[PDB]
């Protein structure tokens, strides 16, 4: 019937412009409009829905060209459409199932399949008009932010954290363009940007400080669609991290140049100085340092103090690799493990058993991380004797084997991961609540005298950008301000705040 | 009888002005404020961290906050105070 | 003139809050005199060297509604100030710069145009220091990303400073200048069209350095996917290079070469069809180019499989030569050790099966190869490869709906191991349910009689699997397994008493649920429906109940 009106609509135009006087050429079409498209319309609704279910491009083009002569009538269109696409995205993301929870590809994907299937679809059928773009754009959104995953993580910012977890993966260890520039328009209709940009800073730290990246042009190209999408202090704080690790560099090889004007070291020294303030490592755990790594410890020190005056080192040992060699086995291995690892198996060479009350005084670190470390080097096939006690027996087994010369015995803790996204999520919710009181006291200094609704306008007219603050939040940060004897209530005028200086 | 062929080391670097102290109140960096310590528990007492800034010194959150209210100044160094990390 | 004197006094407080809120209430002025135009450019201009991020990011925010509400002469000078700190020497200058220049160019005329082209050509033609390099390049395609057709009086100079660029020993060099050709090229001159032509083809007549000739073909190849009908004159000149290069025994180049054969077959059809066969036969050939395994090299095969997917989808009056040599190559290719080569081989014969729709006859004639190559694949321990072979029945099926009359014993099994198993996901009971869904609905009620009671349990138990949408494709497999099991519009000889009580007790629960969704509703009502009506003469006392 859509080819038929349409054939009609042509022949209706050569009859009026062929036979006919110009002045009736607007009325026919109006009346010929209105008897074969607008009392129709009903049906055309259900024929639409009918084929958005079952995939017709074509038909889907001829409704929009055959709808479009009609006043207004593209509405109903465009609320079908967006929830049609609504439905699909979840239905799509609740089809992954538990897995997507820890999958952040997984997710990624079938996001970006139903988005560029339904942007093709947009551009293809209905001409990119506005309304379509918004409606999709609504639509993305809407099941972007809220989903199947979010709910059972019970919180809508794990959105963003798949997501930088999926560009971690990305980048780690000519199609990669392609992936990161779908990831950016992703990360258009995530609301809670903060979580993002905090969990791929941390990241970013994790790939510079361990030497672990596909390529630096990646990353520089990460950072260049960064600045477009966020702002410029993001990326100023980024680049101090390539700052600090250019200075490490020299001051590696400087110290490489100073060594061979003395006694050589024992061991391939290498060294990451990094400032204190601009990375996100914590202060590192008791640890007794092992008596094979005291010169090179020493040395470094002495050097460090030499070239500096004010500034002393604070050492972090569990972000401390190397590399160690054996021959006390069967045969010749090299092992790739972690200061750690090195600490509780160097600690004895002929040695053959220890107990774990004694061990944990000997190399002096705490209960929870020695229980694990243990535990990883047990199921490593490299230590023998599921649970362990502090009067349990544990000795070295020998004739172990291995199927190649290099080992990785060095694997992440199960705890490690969960504990780490806790503490960020933490972390983030302190943050934003710094800033909140940041921002009430800007617009009170501005503002001497200032409503309520006022002020939260533009709390989140400013914080929009970030995050959407919540009103009980903005309300606890007033009363803690007050408090503080930042701003104060006027007597009488319920309702008003002033600042005070 | 095990041999270190190589070790790559991690290493944070902080200013040696003050032993392990914040510079305004004369107090353990990881303690709590003078205020905060002195006057009786509640929600303010919660959001005691320390902050960090540009120039790489660390004080208290309220210290730095009450500092910064009259001047514009790094008790330390004379260059504008600006927050990197809480 | 008080509030902006005012805000001009506030903006060098010595504050960070004052110079934040004056910044952020001008910025909100401009989006709804003269002397002081003069003042509040310089402010602006000066703040971006400011000591606090957050001003640096608001004079930046700025700088788009400024230039829309100011003097021409103005708007000159402050994209002379940005161009010359641009070329500063100080990291943080050039970074905001950069970022404030193509703030005012994304939003924005002629004047300001080629004052800035002169400046990007004196930046990119000099290659002493890199960073500019790439941030000049990022402008300039920025620039001609949008207005490029008022630079014409500027586009041999433009095209003078990109080529030679395209040597530099830095690959974003040469990938920013790619990209910067093909914004030209879909806005540009004959002329310059033209002498860019023939300097990549000189350049690829000679072999400089085996570096050179895969940026050139990526480089052709971008320019065949922007450009498209205007490349079509010189493809005669073009594929006899791009086919001698092609035996060049290094695997990065072939994959190039491949990927300018698909752009030219998708991009520009009209033009392409005298080297047609000899494409597909270098496809074919490289489709299978494995050395180091008998029965970094998967790209090349990739790159293969797509190239005859593009070729296939975009010819329809060349189904018979399809037919006669495409197809069973890649029914002898489906066995791929590799996922992703093995998803492109599928994916290309799914096209292949999609623009079938007499070619029939030899469709007809190769279905058992494909049963055979199929069965092998649908005991993997891969779910996409079982998701393949069941979207690939399908559609088998859509376009042929008896083609599986003699292949039921050995499909079913297939479709029960995958229904019934603990590694598969949801979307695979799904896939297998459909496809169960559309075998039963296109294939004769006798086929089926010798498997109900094979057929009968699994579908049972996936009515009952907790997650509804599996409960919905289970009860529309059961509303045609009902109506197989029982015809009556022809005459059978089965006997369907067993069978009746499990039919009705799978059905019954979901239909008295009252919790469930409403697709499981509907369909559990169909399919009550479709059993009292097929079978209402064997139930006892629970008719009147439903
Ligand atoms: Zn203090
Ligand atoms: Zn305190
Ligand atoms: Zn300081």
């Amino acid at each position: 019937y859509m080819k038929k009106a349409e054939a009609r609509l042509l022949e209706e135009q050569r009859r009026v412009q062929v036979y006919l006087h110009e002045s009736t050429q607007d009325e026919l079409a109006r009346k010929c409009e209105q008897v074969l498209i607008e009392k129709h319309l009903e049906i055309f609704h259900t024929e639409f829905q009918n084929l958005l279910d079952a995939d017709k491009n074509e038909d889907l083009g001829r409704m929009y060209n055959l709808v479009s002569r009609i006043q207004d009538g593209l509405g109903e269109l465009k609320k079908l459409l967006e929830t049609h696409i609504h439905n699909q995205g979840l239905a799509a993301i609740e089809k992954c199932g538990e897995a997507a929870l820890n999958d952040p590809k997984m997710y990624v994907q079938t996001v970006l399949d139903v988005h560029k299937k339904y942007n093709a679809l947009v551009m293809s059928a209905f001409n990119n008009d506005a309304g379509f773009v918004a409606a999709l754009d609504k639509a993305c959104g809407r099941f972007i932010n809220n989903n199947a995953v979010t709910k059972m993580a019970q919180s809508s910012s794990k959105s963003p954290e798949l997501l930088a977890r999926y560009c971690d993966s990305l980048l780690k260890k000519a199609e990669l363009e392609d992936t990161l520039n779908q990831v950016m328009v992703v990360f258009k209709y995530i609301e809670d940007k903060d979580v993002f940009q905090k969990f791929y800073a941390k990241m970013l730290a994790k790939r510079l400080v361990h030497q672990n990246s596909a390529s630096d042009d990646a990353e520089a190209s990460m950072i260049s669609k960064l600045k477009q999408a966020c702002g410029f202090e993001y990326t100023s704080k980024l680049q101090r991290m390539f700052q600090d690790i250019g200075v490490s560099k020299d001051l590696n090889e400087q110290f490489k140049k100073h060594l061979t004007n003395s006694e050589p070291l024992d061991l391939d020294f290498s060294i990451q100085v990094l400032s204190s303030g601009s990375w996100p490592f914590q202060q590192s755990c008791t640890f007794a340092l092992p008596s094979e790594l005291e010169r090179s410890y020493q040395r470094f020190t002495a050097f460090y103090a030499s070239r500096h005056s004010g500034r002393k080192l604070t050492w972090l040992y569990q972000l401390s690799k190397g590399e160690l060699v054996t021959n006390c086995f069967k045969n010749r291995y090299t092992l790739q493990a972690s200061t750690f690892q090195m600490a509780i198996l160097l600690q004895y060479n002929t040695e053959d058993a220890y107990t774990v009350q004694q061990l944990t005084d000997s190399t002096q670190i705490k209960m929870d991380i020695l229980a694990q470390v243990l535990q990883i080097l047990l199921k490593s096939k490299l230590l023998v004797l599921v649970e362990l006690k502090p009067d349990t027996l544990i000795k070295l087994y020998l004739g172990y084997k291995n199927k190649k010369l290099r080992v990785n015995i060095n694997v992440p803790m199960k705890t490690e991961q969960k504990q780490e996204q806790e503490t960020t999520h933490k972390n983030i919710e302190e943050d934003r609540k710094l800033l909140i009181q940041a921002a009430i006291v800007r617009i009170m200094k501005m503002r001497k005298v200032l409503k309520h609704q006022q002020l939260l306008g533009e709390v989140l007219t400013q914080l929009s950008s970030r995050f959407k603050p919540r009103v009980p939040v903005i309300k606890k940060c007033i009363d803690i301000l007050i408090e503080k004897e930042y701003l104060e209530r006027v007597d009488g005028e319920k309702d008003t705040y002033s600042y005070l200086a | 009888r095990f041999e270190v062929k190589k070790w790559n080391a991690v290493a944070l670097w902080a200013w040696d002005i003050v032993v392990d102290n914040c510079a305004i109140c004369r107090n353990h960096i990881m303690d709590l404020c003078i205020e905060c310590q002195a006057n009786q528990a509640s929600a303010t007492s919660e959001e005691c961290t320390v902050a960090w800034g540009v120039c790489n010194h660390a004080f208290h959150f309220h210290c730095i906050s009450r500092w910064l209210k009259t001047r514009q100044v790094c008790p330390l160094d004379n260059r504008e105070w600006e927050f990197q990390k809480y | 003139s008080y509030h902006i004197s005012n805000l001009l006094e506030k903006m060098t407080s010595s504050d960070k809050d004052f110079r934040f809120m004056a910044t952020n209430d001008l910025m909100t002025e401009l989006q709804k005199d003269d002397d002081s135009e003069r003042k509040v450019v310089k402010m602006i201009l000066k703040l971006l060297e400011d000591k606090n991020g957050e001003v640096q990011n608001l004079a930046v925010k700025c700088l788009g509604p400024l230039v829309s509400k100011v003097k021409e002469y103005q708007v000159e000078t402050i994209v002379d100030t940005l161009c010359t700190n641009m070329l500063s020497d100080k990291e943080q200058l050039r970074d905001i710069s950069s970022i404030g220049l193509k703030t005012v160019i994304g939003e924005l005329a002629a004047n300001v145009c080629k004052k800035i082209t002169g400046r990007l050509t004196s930046a990119i033609a000099k290659q002493e220091d890199v960073s500019v390099q790439l941030e000049a390049l990022d402008i300039m395609a920025d620039m001609l990303s949008r207005q490029g057709g008022l630079l014409v009086n500027f586009h041999p100079s433009i095209l003078t400073c990109l080529l030679p660029q395209l040597t530099s020993p830095r690959l974003a060099v040469r990938k920013r200048t790619i990209i910067a050709l093909g914004h030209l090229v879909m806005s540009c001159g004959n002329i310059v069209f033209v002498d860019l032509i023939e300097h990549l083809l000189s350049e690829l007549s000679k072999n400089d350095s085996m570096s050179t000739t895969r940026t050139y073909i990526q480089c052709i190849a971008a320019i065949s996917r922007q450009a498209g009908h205007r490349i079509g004159e010189y493809l005669e000149k073009i594929i006899p290079l791009v086919v001698k290069f092609c035996n060049v025994d290094d695997d990065e180049l072939r994959e190039y070469c491949i990927q300018a054969f698909e752009s030219f077959v998708r991009r520009c059809p009209k033009e392409v069809y005298p080297h047609v066969s000899t494409i597909i036969n270098i496809c074919l050939k490289y489709l299978t180019y494995d050395p180091n395994y008998n029965y970094m090299s998967w790209k090349v095969r990739r790159a293969a499989a797509k190239c005859l997917d593009a070729v296939v989808s975009t010819r329809h009056e060349m189904l018979p030569e399809f037919y006669k040599t495409v197809s069973p190559a890649l029914i002898s290719r489906f066995k791929e050790r590799e996922e992703n080569v093995k998803a492109d081989v599928f994916h290309a014969y799914l096209s292949l099966l999609k623009q079938t729709r007499t070619p029939l006859t030899m469709l007809q004639s190769q279905v058992p190869n494909i049963v055979k190559a199929l069965h092998k694949q649908m005991k993997e321990k891969s779910v996409k490869t079982r998701q393949c072979c069941f979207n690939m029945l399908t559609e088998l099926v859509n376009v042929l709906p008896g083609a599986l009359t003699q292949h039921i014993p050995v499909l079913v099994p297939g479709i029960i191991f995958s229904l019934n198993d603990k590694s598969s996901s949801s979307n695979l009971k799904i896939d297998a349910l459909s496809c169960l869904y559309v075998i039963l609905c296109n294939h004769s009620p006798q086929v089926f009689h010798p498997h109900v009671q094979a057929l009968v349990p699994p579908v049972v138990a996936c009515v009952g699997d907790p997650f509804y949408k599996i409960t919905s494709e289970a009860l529309l497999v059961t509303q045609q397994l009902v109506k197989v099991i029982r015809p009556l519009d022809q005459p059978s000889s089965f006997d369907a008493t067993p069978y009746i009580k499990d039919l009705f007790t799978c059905t019954i629960k979901r239909l008295k649920a009252a919790d469930i969704d409403q697709e499981v509703k509907e369909r559990a009502i169909s399919c009550m429906g479709q059993i009292i009506c097929n079978l209402g003469d064997n139930l006892g006392s629970d008719l009147p109940n439903t």
